[PDB]
């Protein structure tokens, strides 16, 4: 019942993109694909492994064998930027199983690592019996980042909120991540660190 | 009004010949577009309309195997029906299959079809429901109850509403000039 | 589009 | 011309009950199965429930079992999704989709087409003023801004020096903290030099609570 | 069971002497599928002849169309010969200018 | 260098006869060690070398059923192929099977084999990669797609690398004098 | 060792 | 009479490319621009600094001020790969002055440094009273390389021949550079070196 | 508007050559016409040009005195006369149409450009190629063949009579200053192929009817 997709795929215009949908014995299931652009409903682009709907151009092709389904978009256009979900039916679960989704980015800009600016909890907020760490992430492309918090080389789970990236004026993406602490926990540890990952590489503060 | 697509299969056993002869003829409305002749030197599904050969090798390689295998099946089906009817190998018999689908004025799905005939007489058929089979004679009941065992009512229903309607839809726009004339 | 697979009697 | 139209959604409070409806047109609705698939904003698709062409059975995903109940009215060509004991987790967009193949005794084959959907968001809502704290700049040869905590509803608007500063300004999206209250920050970069010369006042405006806050940011 | 072929012989376009037309022989409603069809330019077998591919109608009865390029004159008379299992001697249907 | 083990099956249909005749001949390298003849009075796999009959009753009763049943299959197979080729029961046809495995100088696995021939003509055969089948004619393709559905590519591959390599290894050690002479 | 089972055509 | 262009410019697809045409008081001359793809004639793409002909798309814009004319291609396509020559008329020289040409590269591959294999003159050629050093350059992208020869940390001028790069099987580029020497000169110095530079970085052998 | 060059080809140094550009699709009698050549692998280069009437004749310094450009207003053809051909004149010769009319001097941009004609001079005669083995480095090892001083183009290189293609890489030929071409062609293989496999490049130059099989070996 677990089908896993890459988080995002970046491709140059006119090249050939490739989105995977891995799963145990997915080759024996009927895989379908939906493309969801921001603000719209999903659209079927490939059904039963390789078949294409009426309106879909032949550039987009399907695949499914052994344990790896593959969505292939040849000659990628700008209109191919969206999230892509695969669709199976787990017979032995009574659950229709979507993949995690893949944000396919057809870059018009080059690829830029993120600018991380970290703010400590303000003195005013500490005297309000709260503490909130503001980690600011800006000027990255494509728009897919992941934030990890380190309190003395140890991960931080709760108290973390993070926005979904959104387009700036210059069409790069940006998002924010907050870490709510108690003023004692901010004083308990000696330093806090914000880890932002973008295109495999990680930026910290 | 509406549209349609039909594939017409015919497998005739040449007695004293190891493999029977096979002719497959595909029509969109009233304009033929594909051909697969067994005695042809091609061994490959040939185009027959001006708008179908723009479908690249993914299509000709597809359509060949799907009725290369459809011809193989009928090779064992003529031999299986030869055992159902207590008939001899000197006889020359025919198998005829017709399956297709009808789209509506708005690209919809309206009606599906699949009918089989052994020597011009009705054999097994598909009901409108697409969920029921009707066996004309007795030998089609050992094929009717054999097909409900593998849920063949569905897997034909999935081809009819899936690749058939999207094949017919794709052809009506690929040769949009040819197929809406008068 | 011809059918992926076929059924035997 | 298959058409699907969701409705009935909106903003509710936890514990309440809600009824979503999907109006269908462009096919013999009585012959196809229907599905509900929801999507939490910024996340993947998640299957909710589905119902065959007749309403015989009722398929539930485990995440919404017992609380949700799906039904259909074939005489009205309308699909319904009933949500009972709303929770913050039921906050998601709810798509309704029409199984491609007919008479499906189980929701196994692909879903074509999908409706645009309706949005269900639940919270312990009440209007609140935003707390504004100065995000002081670093002491290095630098950026500064404002932290606008725990307001409701959206949105706040931030300007600098009553709009006289536009260069270097960047406002970030608001998070929906676990309390149900939004929180926004907004910074402005300037020359490490000249911090002393210039005044820096972010002007947060939360019209929903009729609050205006002018907070000056300064080092140390 | 068997059905005996109907034969219709006609030109593709209304024939005019000296202009290239096409001679059609359309056999339909027959069973089984094995049929022999020839076109005749004054009793001799015309060689440059192709045929359609084997399709069938509602009653499962087959039909084929054999055609040839030909330039009709007034002295040349063309015909179509169709032999079948239901036909003891080959049927011959000559091409009429007004049928 | 290398070694080998080969099993050789031959089934000929005696027309006007209830059941066909069967001859099974097993070799280690090129030194025969077992034989099963249908016309033999044994109806049991008989030894043919001095080193194979030290395998007790669990082996001879095993090998008997495994090619008693191999005869079973080929008897039903002659009737299947007789329906595939439009052939009559007056005809006497032959089926020949050879499957085996190759060990190396160090007990390794080198190559597996299985080939089928109906009337001396190649029918279906197992390639190098024990995953794909090769069909010589058409009638071997309705047997090809019938076998790819049940993963016969695997269950033949599992005998080759499972019991075949461990059979050949044990025999080359049972008759170390007989099987390494020159 | 002969094969455990066999397949029919 | 000297108006100078960069040798090659590589840009990501859909970005904004920029080719410069520097010259002494080129801002007061009327600059034109021509684009030449392999096997075809030059084509006017920008005339009188910034104006475009009828068929040329508006993405391509011109510029010329002070001491630098500039051709700008907004939203770079894959089909913009060609050589670009600027055009002035030297009033005080009676010479129309073309630039060196700029190979605008819109990359479909990533950028890979070339594989350098240097071969000494074979013993058989030595007994033919000839010596030829073969410097082989292959598998680089974009297709722009420069070859320098060093005879014991000293440059080598004449006797050097170098091919123009050409597309390989895998559509990377490759070229070869030969240094014809006398068999005596090959023995005079203790070491010879082939310097190939590609996209700023230099590799040697 | 169409411009069509011709008259180029293969000439020998010292000779004289006449290029011609046929014009159609514009008032040829009212426009200036130009010749612009391009050395293979190099940039564009202006040769000569002539105003609408033929009054004057503008010459670049590299072809002055040797070249003379003319026009025939009655025949709608532009001519370029080459005297004392040299190897430096080896280039493609484009003809282009001054945009503005009645230009007394060739100052403005010229479009459109003809496809051009190719002028190449050499001391031409067919020659067999000398093949020398490029021995492997004493990981991965590389080796190949050096095909020196053949004429004309082309040579074709195969390895083991075509049985090896993987790792094989043939490079373009240089035109050395003598007028003879020179090509190398290599094949990389692991640093173990040298003690177990043979390696014979088979160069074939049909213009001289020469076939060479040279075995490559280390040291």
């Amino acid at each position: 019942s677990v089908s896993t997709q890459p988080p995002s795929v970046s491709v140059a215009p006119g090249q050939t993109a490739r989105i995977t949908c891995g799963g145990n014995n997915i080759g024996s299931k009927s895989v379908h694909w939906y493309r969801q652009k921001p603000g719209q409903a999903p659209v079927l682009v490939v059904y039963d492994n390789n078949a294409r709907p009426s309106g879909i151009p032949e550039r987009i092709s399907g695949s499914n064998f052994a344990n790896t389904a593959t969505l292939t978009i040849s000659r990628v256009e700008a209109g191919d930027e969206a999230d892509y979900y695969c669709h199976v039916w787990d017979s032995s679960s009574d659950h229709v199983v979507f993949g995690g989704g893949t944000k396919l980015t057809v870059l018009g800009q080059p690829k830029a690592a993120p600018s991380v600016t970290l703010f400590p909890p303000s003195s005013e907020e500490l005297q309000a019996n709260k503490a909130t760490l503001v980690c600011l992430i800006s000027d990255f492309y494509p728009g897919a980042v992941t934030v990890a918090w380190k309190a003395d080389s140890s991960p931080v789970k709760a108290g973390v909120e993070t926005t979904t990236p959104s387009k700036q004026s210059n069409n790069k993406y940006a998002a924010s991540s907050y870490l709510s602490l108690t003023p004692e926990q901010w004083k308990s540890h000696r330093s806090y660190s914000c880890q932002v990952t973008h295109e495999g590489s990680t930026v910290e503060k | 009004g509406s549209h349609s697509m039909r594939y017409f299969f015919t497998s005739v056993s040449r007695p004293g010949r190891g493999e029977p002869r096979f002719i497959a003829v595909g029509y969109v409305d009233d304009t033929q577009f594909v051909r697969f002749d067994s005695d042809a030197a091609s061994q490959k599904m040939e185009p027959r309309a001006p708008w179908i050969e723009q479908e690249g090798p993914e299509y000709w390689d597809q359509e060949t195997r799907n009725m290369k295998a459809h011809s193989q099946t009928d090779r064992a089906n003529l031999g299986t029906l030869r055992g159902y009817y207590n008939q001899s190998e000197d006889g020359s018999h025919t198998i005829q299959i017709m399956y297709g689908c009808d789209v509506g004025p708005d690209g919809r799905f309206l009606r599906g079809y699949r009918q089989d005939a052994y020597d011009g007489k009705d054999y097994i058929a598909l009901n409108e429901d697409l969920r029921s089979w009707t066996a004309a004679d007795m030998a089609a009941q050992i094929t009717k109850r054999k097909w409900e065992a593998v849920h063949a009512a569905e897997q034909r229903r999935v081809y009819l509403e899936g690749r058939c309607v999207d094949g017919l839809r794709r052809y009506l726009e690929n040769g949009k000039e040819t197929l809406q004339r008068t | 589009v011809t059918e992926h697979d076929t059924l035997l009697y | 011309q298959v058409q699907l139209q969701e409705s009935g959604g909106g903003v509710v409070q936890p514990g309440g009950s809600l009824r979503l409806s999907c109006a269908a047109s462009g096919f013999n609705f009585s012959n196809y199965g229907m599905h509900w698939v929801r999507q939490t904003p910024g996340k993947g698709l998640e299957w909710v429930a589905s119902i065959p062409y007749d309403g015989s059975h009722q398929w539930h995903a485990d995440s919404v079992k017992g609380r949700f109940t799906i039904s259909r009215d074939n005489s009205k060509n309308t699909l319904y999704l009933q949500i009972n004991s709303l929770r913050p987790e039921d906050t998601a967009m709810y798509y309704c989709s029409k199984a491609r193949i007919s008479y499906l005794s189980a929701p196994a084959w692909w879903f074509d087409p999908w409706g645009q959907g309706t949005l269900v968001t639940v919270s312990s809502a009440s209007t609140k003023g935003p707390s504004v704290f100065p995000l002081a700049p670093s002491s290095k040869s630098a950026a500064l801004g404002c932290l606008v905590k725990d307001y409701f509803p959206e949105p706040v608007t931030v300007s600098w020096n009553s709009g006289a500063l536009t260069s270097g300004v960047h406002t970030f999206p608001a998070v929906l903290q676990s309390s149900g209250l939004y929180s926004l920050s907004s910074v402005v970069t300037v020359p490490s030099s000249s911090l002393g010369t210039q005044t820096y006042i972010c002007n947060v405006n939360h019209k929903p609570s009729n609050t205006k806050v002018d907070k000056r940011v300064e080092p140390k | 069971i068997q059905r005996t072929p109907k034969i219709q012989v006609y030109s593709r376009h209304p024939a005019e002497n000296g202009k290239s037309n096409f001679l059609n022989c359309y056999v339909s409603g027959f069973h089984p599928s094995d049929i022999e069809v020839d076109l005749l330019k004054n009793g001799e077998r015309i060689e440059k002849v192709e045929h359609s591919d084997l399709s069938f109608s509602k009653d499962w009865s087959f039909y084929l169309l054999y055609y040839t390029e030909f330039t009709p004159t007034e002295k040349d008379e063309y015909a179509c010969r169709v032999n079948h299992v239901t036909l003891s001697q080959p049927k011959i249907v000559k091409w009429d200018r007004d049928m």
